[PDB]
């Protein structure tokens, strides 16, 4: 029914309410609690489907602590779903939670989705055997060490009506022969590809296409593709516009059993070709395993169960017919890892197949078909001894992730001292992972969080550590105490700071501060604060583990010091922008009006009043303005403006003021443009002006009669009241009796010391200010959306663009970032992944993985780091990122004379951060003055600032010439003050 | 020696492009093609073939680049 | 590098015949250039001397650097803000061009204003049916600002 849009926000942004409808109607139900049952039933109960139902009866075990974080040793010895359900129950009020001690086929009825985990294949052929022929979703997975296997199965006529939540793609067209053959505007990529569907609107040629019936795409070229012989009707057609249509798609899915002897696979890894069919293989073996030793799986690292393991596989494999050689060594590494248990195999897995049960009850996004089997092999470490000793267990809570890393590398991830950068959704999932794993559980290990923002609301659905409760507190504060909860061990091993990482924290998180960190983690939401910590990282030669999501996409990265490019050594596309003229009067698209109408909201409720605020507060600030601005004029008209000429006295005079805008924006300016601009306007070439992206506009006359035009005089005039402090309304007959009233002012197309002297003096004013409208997308009464979703789409229906409603607008104007708890829980496991690497301390750069992903589409694709780039300095090799020069606080001139000297080289550049501190082209008479000054007097005085007490170095970079005059790189210069 | 061979690169939003290459030409060459049919600039591409990203000054030929071979071009995101 | 590429094309300034245009950092700051564009002498603008402030993106030259006009100036594609609508600042750009390009570009828009593509229709329109009328205005708001007191 209706959504909670304050809880789901961002989530929404990615399945959309169709979507989400369909997934409250839908009940799911998951057999077994350990640490991959328990992360899927997080996913899906913070995702809001209709209820969760619980079924594993088997008894808590010290080393399912490993990865369930919902357990703890006092539950030792009761069944698992038991001691899950409340905690469960808790994240998501709108999602109930329950358990069933026993199951039947009949009960299978009940749910639109199964998930079934640590179940044994012989079961899974019963249990899928019904829901195959009952219409009932069924998706299994298993987490064994490093090895994972999801596999779906959603129906023999499953429809799926959005195959990866791209939007439809659109563009203009120039002509269209009667050949069908299309071709887009200068230098237009239509994007489409064979198969698509598109239907047209605006072509002039042939009336008929506008129709409404999607053809076939027949793409010829990145700017021309056909559509067919479009003889019958027009000869020729121009000016037009297509759109993709997006039709649904018929998958059909085979059962588990009609599917083990061919299976269909899903390849995370195109490095790893050869492995599915060998896992295939395996998790049968393991299965076949347990059935013959009471379901225990093979021991950690123990031959004997290997040996009898590998007879399995062999069986196996010949029992279906498979033509290609087993890899023993590969192979036998899944007996010797089979009662590994990874939290961050869980997270991966869990949050992967999370998303799965969300497209069987959605239709939305194409599913995993059909099997998925996975490794993260190179984690297993190379630097201590693994062993059937060293990896057996010790009735200890991390015995499930010693099964697989050994003992003695349990120390040196509970030695470890982190720091974590953000502690928002990858924030608390990578706490969580932190927390099971045991990092900093040791005596010399840490843990420091930091991150200046509070708990809102739509958090929530996807920062599972917080809860409504919650909301208002401090989101690293939080998450310490929740993470202590989910391990004691970590009481006292956490510092929480509440600082944005950045220039001015260096105070805090200084030199001292950084020597003792064993890597960083960022958890990030934005480029800036990303640079900067690589920055850092390069500096205090730090590895840095890095990730980002964007809906059901995700990334992770590694940098390794003296090994890997860091960060900042690749280019990212940059922000959405637009043309400065086509926003201005020439819009086309929806974003275009919402760019223009955020803008307006700026400079009608913000940008004048600080200019009111400003007049009556600094002493001299129209002397300043007056030569501080870029438009004087505006400044003081602002003040007159909104202190007398407009300013309101009553509501009533807000809502005149409303209506006078309207004709502002939305009549008089498109007015005056089509007459600066007439519609048979024609260029200088000879073509028509309004065509293509230039769309002849219509002025618009008011009429408190259309929605539209009554929502921007609402918002509006709420707004300018809100400026005053003035109580505004909403009841439809006070506008309706003000609007009644007014008297439109003639207009008609045209073909400053005064202003300034007749303003109250600042000092006939003191005490009153007004107050400024400041941007707020998350509030849904302050009419912030209601205001740019109004005037954008007037603006939109001057230009004949389609308008978009608020819960659009929203999400353009507030730049909301689509997210939920699926993908950020699949990078926070790759991102432990990888951590582990490092605490190993590999050195090979290809054991290390960069990762990317899009669950929408079942994509994963895994890249070894770039080495970072070598060059030679005088014969010796140098590491053009993390080498450095470690020099004293000396002058200028003794440094020139040390590379002169030494180097021998010609210091032709000098910088410290953006200022340039010497240059080789400098006059004289400059040089002069500066050269006996040392690095930090030159630097001190050319920034005009003084370095703080707590500066202890300087970090410059440098530019060098060859003795021959030629130019060669170096690396950057360390100043120790 | 060196031979003709349709190769694909699939993007993360799943959109897939085609192209018809010489496991000679350079990797620096296809970035071109790329910027060409997609308009992404060759300093943003991020391809990956087989478990490695490549680089500039190399040869298809040289990442193993066979006929009908997938290719995978990624971005890094910035949420979460 | 970004600082040292931003570098490289200020000492590359330096050694350029003599131009009529100027460029540099403002306080030192790499990333911050302002430079002076002079009214060309076949225009409307001769005579007047035109001040730009120039903002390089840290991702420079991968990305574009922001110009805006700091001296008013009577023009179709140049507005009270200073924004300027001009291809190379934009879609046009790559690594390869420079400031000295950029300032080209614009010295070049001022003697050849593009009235299809208007950011001020108002002007553009006075620039495509009256020609003298805005040449007179052209002149006049050169004398007015670009004259510098
Ligand atoms: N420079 C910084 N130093 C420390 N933390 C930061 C910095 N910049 C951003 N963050 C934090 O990183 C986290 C980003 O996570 P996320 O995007 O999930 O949360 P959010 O911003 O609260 O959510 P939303 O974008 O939906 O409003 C936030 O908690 C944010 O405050
Ligand atoms: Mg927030
Ligand atoms: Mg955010």
């Amino acid at each position: 029914n209706t959504i909670d849009e304050g809880l789901y926000s961002r989530q929404l942004y990615v399945l959309g309410h169709e979507a989400m409808k369909q997934m409250s109607q839908s009940n799911v139900l998951i057999i077994g609690c350990k640490g991959l049952g328990v992360e899927i039933a997080k996913n899906v109960c913070l995702a809001g489907v209709k209820s969760v139902t619980l079924y594993d009866p088997q008894p808590t075990r010290i080393e399912d602590l490993s990865s369930q974080y919902f357990l703890t040793e006092d539950d030792i010895g009761v069944p698992r779903a038991k001691v899950t359900v409340s905690k469960l129950a808790e994240l998501n009020q709108y999602v109930p939670v329950s358990v069933v001690d026993e199951l039947s086929t009949e009960y299978l009825k009940n749910f639109k989705c199964v998930v079934v985990t640590e179940t044994s294949l012989t079961k899974q052929l019963e249990i899928n055997d019904f829901t195959h022929k009952n219409h009932i979703a069924y998706i299994a997975a298993d987490s064994r060490g490093l090895f994972g296997s999801i596999f779906c199965d959603f129906g023999e006529n499953f429809i799926c009506t959005d195959t990866d939540g791209n939007e439809p793609l659109t563009g203009m067209i120039a002509s269209i022969t009667d050949d069908g053959v299309v071709t887009m505007l200068e230098e237009t990529r239509h994007g489409l590809e064979n198969g698509d569907f598109v239907k047209f609107t605006e072509v002039k040629g042939m009336p008929g296409l506008n129709d409404g019936t999607p053809r076939k795409v027949e793409v010829k070229g990145p700017y021309t593709f056909s559509i067919g012989s479009v003889k019958d009707l027009g000869s020729a057609g121009y000016n037009g516009v297509f759109t993709q249509v997006k039709v649904p798609t018929k998958i059909s899915f085979k059962s588990l059993r009609e599917s083990l002897k061919d299976p269909e696979y899903v390849y995370p890894d195109f490095g790893k070709m050869m492995r599915p069919p060998q896992y295939h293989i395996a998790f049968q073996a393991l299965s076949a395993f347990a059935d013959a030793h009471e379901g225990s799986l093979p021991r950690p690292r123990n031959d004997i169960d290997a040996a009898e393991f590998f007879e399995f596989c062999k069986k196996i494999a010949s029992t279906l017919q498979f033509d290609v050689e087993l890899d023993e060594k590969l192979i036998k590494e899944i007996s010797y890892q089979a009662r590994g248990d990874l939290v961050a195999m869980s997270a991966f897995l869990g949050g992967a197949v999370a998303q799965e049960v969300l497209k069987a009850t959605t239709s939305k996004f194409y599913p995993l078909k059909q099997y998925f089997y996975f490794d993260s092999l190179e984690s297993l470490p190379s630097s201590v001894t693994i062993s059937e000793e060293t990896c057996k267990p010790r009735g200890c809570r991390y015995d499930g992730q010693i099964a697989v890393f050994g003992s003695e590398f349990q120390e040196k991830i509970a030695s470890l001292s982190t720091f974590l950068v953000g502690a928002g959704a990858i924030g608390c999932e990578m706490l969580k992972n932190w927390a099971m794993m045991g990092v900093a559980t040791g005596e010399s290990g840490h843990i420091s969080v930091t991150d200046m923002d509070s708990i809102e609301k739509s958090n929530l659905n996807r920062q599972f550590l917080f809860r409504p409760r919650d909301v208002g507190k401090l989101k690293s504060e939080c998450a310490s105490t929740a993470v202590s909860i989910m391990n004691p061990s970590l009481t006292g091993k956490i510092t929480s700071y509440q600082e944005r990482v950045g220039p001015e924290s260096e105070g805090i998180f200084g030199d001292e501060f950084f020597e003792k960190l064993s890597l960083v983690t960022n958890a990030l939401d934005n480029v800036e604060a990303r640079m900067y910590v690589d920055r850092r990282c390069v500096f205090f030669e730090k590895p840095l583990l890095e990730s980002g999501t964007l809906g059901t996409k995700g990334n992770t990265q590694v940098v390794v010091p003296h090994l890997t490019e860091s960060y900042g050594s690749s280019q990212d596309p940059p922000e959405k922008s637009f043309p400065i003229c086509t926003l201005k009067n020439f819009p086309n698209r929806i974003e275009h009006t919402i760019a223009w109408a955020r803008d307006l909201f700026e400079g009608l409720f913000k940008q004048p009043i600080d200019n009111v605020n400003m007049y009556l507060s600094s002493p001299n600030f129209l002397e300043t303005s007056l030569k501080t601005s870029s438009n004087p004029r505006e400044v003081l008209e602002n003040i007159r403006d909104y202190l007398v000429t407009e300013k309101p006295l009553s509501f009533e005079e807000c809502i005149m003021w409303a209506r006078l805008q309207f004709d502002k924006f939305f009549n008089n300016n498109i007015q005056q443009l089509l007459f600066n601009f007439p519609k048979d306007s024609v260029t200088s070439t000879g073509q028509p002006f309004w065509s293509g992206p230039k769309r002849a506009p219509t002025p618009l006359s008011f009429d408190i009669h259309n929605r539209e035009h009554f929502d921007f005089i609402v918002a509006a005039a709420s707004l300018y009241a809100f400026n005053y402090g003035l109580k505004s309304e909403t009841d439809p007959a006070i506008y309706e009796r003000v609007l009644a009233g007014y008297n439109p002012p003639p207009f008609a197309p045209k073909s400053l010391k005064s202003i300034a002297d007749s303003l109250p003096p600042p000092s006939s004013l003191v005490g009153f200010r007004l107050t400024p409208a400041e941007f707020e997308k998350d509030d849904d009464s302050n009419h912030h959306i209601d205001f740019i979703t109004a005037a954008s789409n007037l603006r939109a229906m001057n230009y004949d663009i389609t308008p978009a409603d608020r819960f659009k607008t929203k999400f353009v104007a507030g730049k909301i970032v689509p997210a939920m708890c699926t993908s950020t829980a699949v990078v926070s496991g790759l991102v432990c992944l990888e951590l582990v690497k490092l605490v190993d301390g590999k050195k090979k750069i290809e054991e290390y993985k960069n990762g990317f992903f899009n669950l929408a589409i079942g994509l994963f694709t895994f890249s070894d780091p770039i080495a970072s780039p070598k060059m030679k300095v005088n014969g010796k090799e140098i590491d053009k990122i993390w080498d450095r020069y470690n020099l004293p606080d000396c002058t200028l001139q003794e440094l020139i004379d040390y590379f002169q000297k030494e180097e021998g080289l010609e210091v032709t550049m000098l910088s410290s951060g953006v200022s340039l501190l010497y240059a080789n082209f400098q006059p004289p008479k400059k040089l002069a003055e500066r050269l006996p000054l040392k690095i930090s007097e030159l630097v001190e005085q050319i920034t005009k600032k003084k370095l703080e007490p707590f500066r202890k170095h300087l970090v410059l970079e440098i530019c060098c010439d060859d003795a021959n005059g030629e130019d060669v790189e170096v690396p950057f210069i360390c100043i120790k003050l | 020696h060196h031979h003709h061979m349709q190769i694909f690169v699939r993007t993360l939003t799943g959109r897939t492009i085609t192209l018809e290459v010489e496991s000679s030409d350079t990797i620096d060459n296809v970035r071109a093609r790329i910027q060409d049919r997609e308009g992404i600039p060759p300093d943003q591409q991020r391809l990956i073939f087989a478990g490695r990203q490549l680089e500039d000054g190399r040869t298809l030929a040289d990442y193993n680049i066979q006929r009908e071979s997938t290719l995978h071009l990624v971005l890094r995101l910035r949420g979460g | 590098m970004a600082l040292k590429r931003i570098n490289r094309e200020l000492a590359d300034l330096g050694k350029d015949p003599p131009s009529s245009s100027s460029a540099g950092p403002v306080g030192d700051d790499l990333f911050h250039w302002q430079a002076t564009i002079m009214g060309p002498a076949d225009s409307p603008y001769a005579g007047g001397v035109f001040f730009l402030s120039i903002h390089f993106p840290t991702d420079y030259p991968f990305k574009p650097p922001k110009v805006n006009f700091t001296t008013r100036i009577y023009h179709p594609n140049i507005n009270s803000n200073g924004s300027i609508c001009l291809d190379i600042l934009r879609d046009q750009w790559s690594p390869a061009l420079t400031i000295s390009k950029v300032l080209l570009s614009i010295s070049s828009l001022l003697t050849d204003p593009n009235p299809d593509d208007p950011l001020v229709p108002e002007i553009a329109h006075v620039y495509k049916t009256d020609r003298s009328r805005y040449e007179l205005s052209a002149r006049e708001w050169t004398r007015k600002y670009a004259i510098h007191g």
